[PDB]
């Protein structure tokens, strides 16, 4: 038995916070669909996967 | 015979040259018939005069700071005659049209001097 | 260049040069009107091709090279259910 | 389906004049100097007594001194006197001063107010947002050294409507007004409009009728009869509504199954298949064209693009003005100002979202509130409660605004600009009360 949780929608804000200790601490991503918007904090691995997909501002 | 009805309803609201709603020292002036065009520009002249005499002062709420900024998202392009989606723009007269039939029946046989109104409705009337 | 009949797919960003038009100065006639048209494509894909595709260790080049190499049964069951 | 015809002329009022001689010499007078409708009345009455089209004429009559039927509803008796009846209001400002003196004299006659020096009553004016200083100095002149009014105050009519529907005077909200010649979005915090962050779109409802005139004249360059501008307002206020989603409607608005219920055909007064041809669907609707019929030459085939006219307050680039629509202005106000960021909302932004009021004479277009709340829940975070407030008639609720300010005594006396204060301070003076304009600087 497993859970499937999905965030779907258009990127409104993509702000990576660095907080060096070069290396990013996290990324704030704002998704938006027709029922409203939602903001997420993501680790740099998901930021690496996001920049793999050439994701910019305005992409579902 | 309806003219005397008009004088009958008009025979109730005469205001004399000494008006009864007067302050008894009222002196009507000969101020000019000022239009709505130059009032914005001589306000603008007053604001530049004030800021150049003050800076040698951020405005709070004027007629120009109240103005909405232009949009940051791209505007949707529409057909200039039918109002549907404008997929294509004609290279000659710069009219955005919908499909082939509108282009062949309206945009191609369009006379000179008719494109200016279509661009003026969109605010792109380049002829001054 | 000027004088080329081409085709553009907007979503995939693929431009195919169908050829030079009727300019005297290969040769293909100028296409009919109504640009940006919907085209219906009917694809017939054999079940072996989907078995090769769904097998993640097998690319579709094995559809041409022929080295599919004993596709597992569970991939075929997923393909049948799909 | 039998095709029907729609004659657009508007009837004539036979009873123009009604006034009462009995009046209170101490009760103030509330007048709303609207661009479209003049409103007038007393303080103790809840509804405005006099509704006028804010227009006057100078009728030239031989052998009776050439001065008759000057101001008001008296122009509505005949079409000939209503034809040249010049409303003196331009875009931002009224133009002629003797005309406005005649409006004020006529309406002061229509409350039955007797002379006592100039006027023995305080006045209650409505002033447009970010008013030109020359207008307010000449307004000070035409009250003080013309009518001797002891008490003047003025404010934004949208802020008046917000005070009417929120009589506490310290509420937080967002008012979106759409007047005759101007629309604006003003945020109110603690009852105080932050005009510093209010915005303005120069469309209103007059430019909507002008847009309909320009559209329907460019659609039919060979129309036989001249379509009157008053009839353009008449068929605008009857067949124009706002779509829920404009993008998916215009690709459906000219299909064959949609034309059966959407299309209404207007008729002007007097005395190669067509189904595949979408130009025939745009010009002549879902019926075949009979070019020999005298009705079809006069058939004013509207409603194919009845969605385009009210949509332009959301996309002003279709109207020619390079301004962001009220959706984007509301988005910037609720998501970028007052300490609010994209993603998390401040408490003032949440209270503003929870109290949204739309008003004005152009607000009675159907489908506005549903489009506003759907577009609001488009960009707002999920779970934020959105309440959009509406009136039964949102054109005259500003008059109820100055009536509610008149019932409150201590809120009246903060905003009163007297004759003595005007005399010591000159005509360049603004009471920075919360229900009105502010200073141009700090």
């Amino acid at each position: 038995k497993e859970t499937k949780e999905v965030y779907e929608g258009e990127v409104t804000e993509l702000t990576p916070e660095d907080a060096e200790n070069k290396t990013i601490s996290h990324v704030i991503v704002g998704l938006k669909s027709a029922k409203g918007t939602k903001t997420l904090r993501l680790d740099p691995t998901i930021y690496e996967s996001i920049q793999r997909e050439k994701v910019s501002i305005g992409d579902v | 015979e309806r003219l005397l009805f008009l004088r009958s309803v008009g025979e109730r609201n005469e205001i004399g040259f000494p008006s009864r709603f007067k302050s008894a020292h009222y002196k009507k002036p000969t101020r000019r018939h000022k239009s709505a065009r130059q009032l914005i520009s001589d306000e603008n002249k007053r604001i530049n005069a004030l800021l150049t005499k003050a800076n040698k002062l951020v405005p709070k709420a004027t007629y120009f700071s109240v103005e909405a900024p232009p949009s940051i998202r791209p505007a949707k392009k529409y057909c200039d005659v039918t109002g549907l989606k404008g997929f294509y723009k004609s290279p000659t007269n710069n009219i955005r049209y919908h499909n082939a039939e509108i282009y062949q029946l309206i945009v191609k046989p369009m006379a000179p001097g008719v494109d200016q109104e279509y661009l003026k409705l969109r605010g792109a009337n380049f002829v001054l | 260049l000027a004088g080329d009949v081409i085709s553009i797919d907007k979503a995939s960003g693929k431009i195919t040069k169908l050829g030079r038009s009727f300019a005297r100065s290969r040769f293909v006639q100028c296409p009919e009107g109504e640009l940006q048209k919907r085209k219906t494509v009917v694809h017939t894909v054999s079940l072996h091709e989907i078995d090769v595709i769904n097998s993640r260790t097998q690319g579709f080049l094995a559809l041409f090279t022929g080295d599919t190499g004993e596709i597992r049964s569970e991939v075929r069951d997923q393909i049948n259910t799909k | 389906k039998a095709v029907v015809i729609d004659d657009p002329p508007l009837r004539q009022t036979p009873e123009p004049f009604d006034e009462q001689s009995a009046y209170n010499p101490q009760s103030p007078i509330a007048i709303d100097f609207g661009s479209s409708k003049l409103r007038a009345g007393f303080v103790n009455h809840a509804t405005p007594t006099h509704i006028f089209p804010n227009a006057l004429t100078k009728f030239r009559d031989r052998k009776l001194n050439k001065n008759f039927t000057f101001v008001g509803n008296d122009t509505l008796l005949d079409q000939a006197v209503r034809s040249q009846s010049r409303s003196p209001f331009d875009g931002p400002f009224v133009t002629n001063w003797n005309l406005t003196e005649e409006i004020l004299d006529y309406t002061f006659h229509h409350l039955g107010v007797v002379p006592d020096n100039g006027i023995p009553n305080p006045i209650l004016l409505t002033e447009r947002l970010a008013t030109v200083q020359s207008q307010r100095t000449n307004w000070y002149q035409i009250l003080f050294e013309t009518y001797n009014v002891p008490g003047v105050t003025f404010g934004i009519d949208s802020l008046f409507s917000f005070y009417n529907y929120n009589p506490s005077g310290n509420k937080t909200g967002l008012v979106i007004s759409c007047g005759h010649e101007d629309t604006n979005v003003i945020p109110v915090v603690d009852g105080a409009g932050i005009l510093t962050d209010a915005k303005r779109i120069n469309w209103g409802g007059h430019q909507a009728v002008d847009y309909l005139n320009d559209l329907m004249a460019l659609k039919y360059p060979y129309f036989p009869t001249k379509m009157s501008y008053l009839q353009y307002e008449t068929m605008y206020k009857d067949y124009c509504y706002v779509s829920r989603n404009y993008d998916e409607d215009i690709e459906k608005i000219l299909t064959l199954e949609n034309l059966d219920t959407n299309d209404v055909v207007v008729e002007a007064p007097f005395t190669y298949d067509w189904r595949n041809s979408i130009l025939h669907l745009f010009l002549r609707g879902p019926r075949p064209h009979d070019s020999e019929n005298i009705h079809e030459q006069h058939q004013m085939h509207l409603n194919v693009e009845r969605i385009r006219v009210p949509e332009v307050i959301f996309q002003p680039t279709m109207g020619g003005q390079d301004q962001a629509g009220i959706c984007e202005l509301s988005e910037t106000i609720l998501l970028k100002k007052f300490g609010s960021q994209p993603g998390k909302l401040s408490q003032t932004s949440i209270d503003m979202v929870n109290n949204v009021l739309i008003t004005g004479g152009n607000a009675k277009v159907p489908g506005l509130k549903e489009r506003i709340v759907k577009e609001f829940t488009g960009f707002l975070p999920t779970g934020t409660n959105i309440t959009v407030n509406m009136s039964s008639d949102p054109s005259l609720d500003a008059w109820k605004g100055m009536a509610a300010l008149a019932r409150n005594e201590e809120q009246y006396r903060k905003t009163v600009i007297s004759k003595k204060e005007y005399e010591e301070y000159g005509p360049e003076y603004i009471k920075e009360h919360k229900l009105g304009n502010t200073k141009y600087f700090e």
